């Protein structure tokens, strides 16, 4: 069908996000997490894979992004810091089997960094 | 010609054995079941990227 996204807003610098990605299903230990942004008006970027209990980050999201993953609730929280004004940007997250099947499209929720 | 000779005395001689040849050639392999997910592998609803 399709994957549940939240966690976007607006917000100043120097604030504090967690975008969540939930996939329904029975088999979450074995699912892989592929993330994207796609800023208005620009290119749509990779952000961070999380495949089994590996995790990494491109040049402009290391360190200030955090990703995680709930086991118990099939949740992905991504704590989000210091927001540039540059990363505004709609973020799509992915979720597949280790397969790479199973391939449902998010929505993107609206993500926004004020400038100052 | 097996005697080496063009005439041959009375009697009952062996000459090229006989042999029926096959009619055909006839394959039997039992049924299938499991096939590889060809409708997962390149029929996914979106490949993945490079």
């Amino acid at each position: 069908v399709q994957l549940q996204e939240s966690g976007g807003g607006l917000v100043q610098a120097g604030g504090s996000l967690r975008l969540s990605c939930v996939a329904s299903g029975r088999t979450f230990s074995s699912l892989n997490i592929v993330w994207f942004r796609q800023a208005p008006g620009k290119e749509r970027k990779f952000v961070a894979a999380i495949n089994d209990r590996n995790t990494a980050y491109a040049e402009s999201v290391k360190g200030r992004f955090t990703i995680s993953r709930d086991n118990a609730k099939n949740t992905v929280h991504l704590q989000m810091n210091s927001l540039k004004p540059e990363d505004t940007a709609v973020y799509y997250c992915h979720s597949a089997d280790v397969n790479g099947g199973m391939d449902y499209w998010g929505k993107g929720t609206q993500v926004t960094v004020s400038s100052h | 010609c097996t005697l080496k000779s063009f005439t041959v005395e009375k009697g009952i001689y062996q000459t090229s054995n006989f042999r029926v040849q096959p009619t055909e050639s006839i394959v039997r392999f039992p049924n299938i079941t499991n096939l590889c997910p060809f409708g997962e592998v390149f029929n996914a609803t979106r490949f993945a990227s490079v």
